[PDB]
């Protein structure tokens, strides 16, 4: 019998392995404030990563790692970029970014010098902020930070994004990927494109609906349209490439997106390994990227506790538990995932 | 990078290595706070003594 | 030349200073008699191994130690073993009975009435000292004498040698060897009164002591004796600048200048490579790059934490062997690439270096192989500061159903004191949170 | 050189008493003589603790003899060890007490009782650092359970900063057959519930069901309940009276195992069991660990299950391996983690002497605070209810002096302590 505990009460994805794993008959699940874990499925905020690998007999793993907070936060992730020489200021694949802060460091000098030479150019000078607003003009968003109080990022906005149709539409992917315990990286074969359900708004910025392409946002504002929950799966914008654009999912998107995924995880692995410590980690990310019309892909952002669409539940929760778990705890007695690797020879 | 210091003998060496720049109580009262202590532990032990003699 | 006096304090202080005293005998010549050949100024010196031991007419170099336990049977040992003649006996102080792991019997019960004769047999030391400079205070956190003992012991130090620098060595409690289910409630009550007494201390959690004799020395299940030859070859290491000629950390005020800029910050962390079975039939050599790079590895520290995820204020290496700087430096430059080495903003990113050529003696018959290079990394690294939260943790969950707590007020200790010790603890968790952690 | 004092009141007292003593001596190397011929030095170590040496190279126990009547006392002395013992150390009336707790406590009692504290300051006077005193009685009965009590609370009178030990027999209906028994004993556990720092819990009712279904004996007799008493307070003292590191003395043993005052009450367990009859095997860790924590090892009728263990010490004797021990133990603990309270970390200590008992290879012994205990408590609380709420048998107590509210109060602690027991188990 392997023990558990549950320390995240509201997380979709963890509620489902701890269903998954006491279905098994072979792991008890315990009181949350017990420490004879196997495994902590562990809080959002201030996990204590320090107390974890000092039970004798006991083998503990947990579904986070520490440090990876760097990647997760919009703040931070920008910081990364620019001062990590793995990524650099030179990286291609994620549009120019600048950390903020309210007048209550900072780079709103340097924010300046790039806006004021497409007001030097006339060119696309479009941006967007960190509750969030896109403009044209920058003192209408700095004076929107200033009026709000927390850090903030602003960032290019893509002007020139690729549009479905049947609808002039707007839309993200979201990848999942499982880093575990031997930094491993998996890429779950599903992705998924959140889509919008009203034609893309040149012209017009303030209608929302269009421009933010969120599960919610569409929820609360055509939703359902063209495709169950706004939510095109593989197969069907796998299908919608070829006959529309001649091309594949694999080949126009898929390759970039592993290839951000590997860099962006290989840049943070000497910081958050847990290959010589006490304990182990592993964690789900889910990353979210955005497409523009050549069909580049851009990094948009990180997240640390993504929840999974519903279709997929089933799947990717049964991978986590083969994968991340039971590969640290076997049981007696189809790879859901690609492992992203390459070494090449330079 | 940087290396300062440096101090050698014939039992060994040493210098420090730059990478980068910058950016009570009295005798008194303890005797007190101990005696207070004996204070309580003395009492402590009466009102067993007193318990045992009813 | 300025002396140096050793208190061990408690089963722990005592056992861990015996294989601290028979390492530095081995590591100067003198014998077990306290003859040493190799000096030559018979009856005295200023010499650098003269500020831990002291000499008599008769040619006799004699620590300069004082033993404390409040029961005597292994003191007893002292008194009878290898090392008898030695000492002085009226360097060995023992009682009848001991602090039955209660803080509170060691500090308030018992301590009353041995402290006195304690600082007399201090003081009969500090007397032969010609410009002493402090102490070296060896103790377990565990123990009821460790811990209780220990803290009123450094209260009166304060008191009688105001001018003068204490650091610790100190065992922090691991259940794989400890011997009581208080050890978390002494543990907290003896550092929130030792604190503002204490210029540096180094902790040795005996977890990570056991896992490292496990692990590299293969010792099925380790013994104090392993535990504290290990212990003895860090301690050695620190304090290798102090009895010997050297430029870095030659007195007791600088280990507090050079590893501690915030005075509550005061724990750096001991990390120690390469640790070497004796029994390994075949071994090859570890280079300058190796063990250097070791020392960022969590399994050779002194306490299991993670430097990564926290700031340093400070780092010092000590080589012990055939080292020379370049070799120092270009470590040191790989290290610096292939690692996370943060400092604090206020702070030079930098090390300090102190080599000593003759390479670690180690005990005859003992674990650990002889080897050509070694070195001790002390880092005041903000991630020490888990070890408090592990032990706070503890503390909270027996002190909040008061479990045991009526042992320590029956010895006329009150309750507050609990909640006042904690809250201490509280704020300096705070404060390695303020110094290490940006968001 | 941290000495215990030791007194057996009352039959049961001294015949389980007398046991331990011939138990001990011969791990110690002592015989009846007095003298020592043993073969190691580890023998020697901490023997002051039980025993005092006299002109002679002569080992004598500082063991105290007390009984209403001669009969159990001319026993032990024309028993194996019986000359062993300081003659002066045999205090004992004529009369007998019936029974009856009142007598023992009150009338009868009080009579003989200063004759014994004399013996005992006199023994307490020659030692070197008294750590305090453990007592052998029956509550079931007068004078173990009457007299006994009473003799507790005289000694912590004039040794109030020192440790009172019990081994205390609890009584069963499977046993015995007096009707008074239930009152005796909850007069008695009122007093430990007070006065004791440490008391074992040693319960007929359990000693007979492992006498009788595991061991099957079916005509079980007092030697062979003694057999299993005798084994687990020689494991239960082994820390005391051989060199080691946990539990070494009775205020650590106390602070270790006792967190809150009144929850003292220990279940002891030992692994193998056997009755007197050859082991032909040596039992190996892992069995020893699981047996020692079975409920059928029990020397107290508790289900451990239906409670939480607050503190645990075991105890490992022979030659094995520390590491497997470590193991096993860490097993058990990581196993069944919900039996621990979690709000008192590493509550299981773990003990390893290489002397092992006589005629066995490997041995276990077992030391529980659980709250299961309890059980034992309701036990004899529904026995003295059923009486009680009719006055039942009630004029034997009034007719020494004794008021009914005297009664009413020593239900009422024993009440108490069942439910702060209930308490600690849902915290
Ligand atoms: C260990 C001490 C002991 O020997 C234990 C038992 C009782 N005594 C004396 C020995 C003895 C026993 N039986 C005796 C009959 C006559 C005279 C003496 C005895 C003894 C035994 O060896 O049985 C073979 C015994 C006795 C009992 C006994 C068992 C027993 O030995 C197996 N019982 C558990 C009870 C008893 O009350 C019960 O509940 O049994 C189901 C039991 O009733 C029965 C058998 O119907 C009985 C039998 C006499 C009824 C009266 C109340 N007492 C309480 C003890 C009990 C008994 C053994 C002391
Ligand atoms: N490393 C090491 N730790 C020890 C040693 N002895 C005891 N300890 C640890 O220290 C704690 C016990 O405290 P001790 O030093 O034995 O206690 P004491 O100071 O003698 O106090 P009392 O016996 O209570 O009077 C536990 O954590 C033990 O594991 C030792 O020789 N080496
Ligand atoms: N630079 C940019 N160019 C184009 N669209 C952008 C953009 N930055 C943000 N968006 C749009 O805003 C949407 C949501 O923004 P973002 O992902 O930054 O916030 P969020 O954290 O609340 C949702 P999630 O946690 O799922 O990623 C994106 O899916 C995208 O459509
Ligand atoms: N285990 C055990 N129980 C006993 C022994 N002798 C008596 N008893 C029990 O003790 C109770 C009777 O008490 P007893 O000691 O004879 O009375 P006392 O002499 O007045 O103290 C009953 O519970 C008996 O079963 C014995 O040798 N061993
Ligand atoms: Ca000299
Ligand atoms: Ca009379
Ligand atoms: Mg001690
Ligand atoms: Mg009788």
């Amino acid at each position: 019998m392997y023990t558990f505990v549950v320390r995240d009460e509201n997380s979709s994805v963890y509620a489902e392995v701890s269903r998954l794993l006491l279905a098994t008959g072979q792991w008890k699940r315990l009181r949350k404030d017990n420490p004879r874990f196997n495994l902590m499925l562990g809080e959002r905020n201030r996990l204590p990563f320090g107390r974890l690998g000092h039970e004798p007999g006991l083998v503990q793993l947990v579904n986070y790692y520490r440090g990876a907070d760097k990647l997760c936060r919009k703040a931070s992730l920008v910081k990364l970029i620019k001062t990590s020489p793995e990524l650099s200021e030179s990286c291609t694949w994620f549009p120019e970014s600048y950390v903020i802060y309210p007048t209550n460091t900072d780079e709103r000098e340097v924010f300046l010098a790039a806006y004021n030479r497409r007001r030097e150019g006339r060119e696309g000078n479009v941006w967007i902020a960190k509750g969030i607003l896109i403009s044209s003009e920058a003192s209408e968003l700095l004076d929107f930070i200033d009026e709000q109080g927390q850090v903030h990022v602003i960032q290019k906005y893509l002007e020139k994004p690729l549009l479905l149709e049947p609808g002039h539409r707007k839309f993200d992917i979201r990848s999942w990927v499982l880093v575990d315990h031997l930094y491993n990286i998996y890429l779950y074969r599903e992705g998924v494109l959140r889509t919008s359900s009203e034609p893309y708004n040149s012209a017009n910025f303030q209608d929302k609906t269009c421009h933010l392409t969120n599960h919610c946002i569409q929820k609360e504002y055509n939703y359902g349209r063209y495709e169950e929950g706004n939510e095109m799966f593989f197969e069907e914008f796998n299908q919608y490439l070829m006959d529309a654009l001649n091309t594949t999912l694999e080949n126009s998107i898929l390759l970039q997106i592993k290839h951000i995924i590997r860099s962006c995880l290989m840049c943070i692995e000497p910081a958050i390994s847990t290959k010589h410590l006490h304990y182990q980690s592993f964690q789900l990310f889910g990353f979210d990227f955005m497409v523009d019309e050549e069909l580049k892909v851009w990094l948009i952002e990180v997240n640390g506790a993504p929840a999974c669409a519903q279709k997929l539940y089933a799947e990717l929760c049964q991978g986590i538990v083969d994968v991340a778990i039971s590969s640290v705890f076997p049981l007696a007695d189809t790879s859901i995932f690609i492992k992203l690797h390459h070494h090449h020879h330079h | 990078m940087e290396v300062i210091e440096l101090n050698k003998c014939t039992s060994g060496q040493s210098f420090e290595v730059i990478l980068k720049p910058p950016s009570d109580p009295s005798l008194e009262e303890i005797q007190k706070k101990l005696e207070a202590a004996e204070e309580r532990r003395k009492y402590q032990e009466a009102e067993l003594l007193k318990h045992l003699a009813e | 030349m300025r002396e140096c006096i050793s208190i061990h304090v408690g089963q722990a202080g005592v056992q861990i200073g015996n294989a601290c005293w028979e390492l530095y005998c081995l590591e100067h010549g003198i014998q077990p008699d306290g003859q040493m050949p190799s000096d030559k100024t018979i009856g005295g010196g200023d010499d650098s191994f003269n500020t831990f031991f002291s000499e008599t007419g008769a040619g006799k170099h004699v620590p300069r130690a004082v033993f404390v336990d409040l029961e005597p049977t292994v003191i007893d040992e002292v008194r009878t073993g290898t090392y008898r003649q030695l000492f002085h006996p009226e360097q060995l102080i023992t009682g009848k009975e001991d602090a039955a792991n209660n803080y509170a019997r060691g500090h308030y019960t018992i301590g009353k009435e041995i402290i006195d004769l304690v600082l007399d047999r201090i003081r009969k030391l500090a007397d032969q000292c010609t410009g002493l400079q402090g102490f070296l205070v060896f103790h377990s956190f565990g123990g009821g004498t460790g811990s209780g003992f220990t803290s009123l012991l450094m209260e009166r130090l304060s008191v009688d040698y105001g001018k003068k620098s204490k650091l610790e060595f100190s065992i922090y409690p691991a259940p794989q060897v400890s011997t009581a289910v208080v050890e978390p409630y002494n543990s907290i009550l003896t550092t929130h009164t030792t604190l503002e007494h204490s210029d540096c201390a180094f902790m040795v959690d005996n977890e990570a002591i056991y896992d490292i004799c496990r692990r590299n020395l293969d010792i099925e299940r380790p013994t104090y004796t392993n535990l504290n030859r290990l212990i003895s070859q860090i301690v050695s290491s620190i304090t290798a600048s102090l009895r010997f000629d050297g430029a870095l950390n030659v007195d007791l005020t600088e280990f507090q200048t050079n590893l501690v800029p915030y005075p509550r910050i005061h724990f750096p962390l001991a990390t120690y490579a390469p640790v070497i079975s004796a029994e390994k039939a075949y071994h090859e050599q570890l280079s300058v790059a190796e063990i250097t790079n070791a020392c960022f590895e969590p399994a050779n520290q002194m306490v299991k934490c993670d430097p990564r995820h926290g700031k340093y204020m400070a780092c010092c290496l000590l080589y012990r062997g055939d080292v020379v700087p370049k070799d120092v430096n270009a470590a040191i430059a790989t290290i610096k690439t292939k690692r996370s080495i943060q400092f604090v903003d206020w702070c030079p990113t930098g090390f300090k270096v102190g080599i000593n050529y003759q390479p670690p003696t180690v005990v005859p018959g003992g674990d650990l192989a002889k080897v050509q290079r070694a070195v001790c990394m002390l880092s005041n690294t903000t991630a020490i500061a888990e070890a408090w939260a592990r032990l706070d943790h503890k503390f909270d969950l027996m002190y909040a159903k008061r479990a045991f707590v009526h042992w320590y007020v029956g010895e006329g200790m009150e309750e507050g004191e609990f909640s006042e010790a904690r809250e201490d603890m509280a704020a300096l968790e705070k404060d390695y949170e303020e110094v290490g952690v940006d968001s | 050189m941290r000495e215990i004092v030791h007194i057996q009141a009352g039959q049961c007292g001294n015949q389980i008493g007398a046991k331990f003593w011939e138990v001990i001596s011969d791990e110690h190397g002592i015989d009846p003589t007095g003298s020592y011929h043993g073969d190691s030095d580890l023998q020697l170590e901490r023997i002051n603790v039980y025993y005092n040496e006299a002109a002679g190279n002569k080992y004598v126990p500082r063991a105290i003899l007390v009984d209403l009547e001669p009969g159990t006392m001319d026993s032990v002395r024309s028993g194996p060890f019986g000359q062993i013992f300081r003659p002066d150390n045999f205090v004992f009336g004529q009369s007998g007490a019936g029974n009856n707790w009142a007598k023992g406590h009150y009338t009868e009692g009080a009579e003989l009782v200063d004759s014994v504290l004399d013996v005992v300051r006199k023994e307490s006077e020659s030692c070197d650092c008294l750590q305090g005193f453990q007592l052998t009685h029956s509550l079931g009965g007068g004078t173990g359970s009457g007299m006994g009590t009473l003799l507790i609370s005289k000694i912590r009178e004039e040794y109030p900063d020192r440790i009172m030990n019990t081994f205390s027999v609890v009584p069963s209906p499977k046993v015995s057959d007096t009707v008074v028994e239930p009152y005796n004993a909850t007069l008695s556990v009122h007093q430990l519930v007070e006065n004791t720092d440490e008391t074992y819990c040693i319960d007929n009712e359990a000693l007979y069901d492992i006498c009788f279904r595991t061991l099957k004996l079916t005509t079980p007799t007092y030697g062979d309940l003694n057999h299993l008493v005798s084994a687990t307070m020689s494991g239960v003292t082994t820390c005391l009276r051989f060199p080691g590191q946990l539990n070494a003395d009775l205020r650590k043993l106390a602070v270790n195992m006792v967190p809150f005052p009144r929850l003292h009450f220990f279940m002891p367990g030992f692994a193998p069991l056997t009755s007197r009859s050859q082991q032909y095997r040596a039992l190996t860790v892992p069995e020893l660990t699981q047996q020692m924590f079975d409920a059928k090892n029990m020397m107290a009728a508790c289900d451990p299950r239906h409670g939480r263990y607050l503190t645990v010490a075991a105890v490992f004797r022979g030659r094995m391996s520390m590491k497997e021990v470590d193991e096993q133990m860490l097993n058990v603990q990581n196993k069944n983690s919900s039996y621990f309270v979690e709000w008192i970390p590493n509550n299981v200590k773990t003990a390893v002497c290489d002397i092992p008992p006589r005629g066995l290879k490997m041995s276990a012994t077992f030391i529980g605070n659980s709250t299961a205990i309890q059980e034992l408590f309701k036990r004899i609380s529904e026995q003295f209810t059923a009486m009680f709420r009719r006055k039942a048998f009630l004029h034997w107590y009034t007719g020494e002096g004794m008021d009914e509210m005297e009664f009413t109060e020593a239900e009422s602690n024993m009440n108490d302590l069942v439910s702060e027991y209930q308490q600690y188990q849902d915290a």
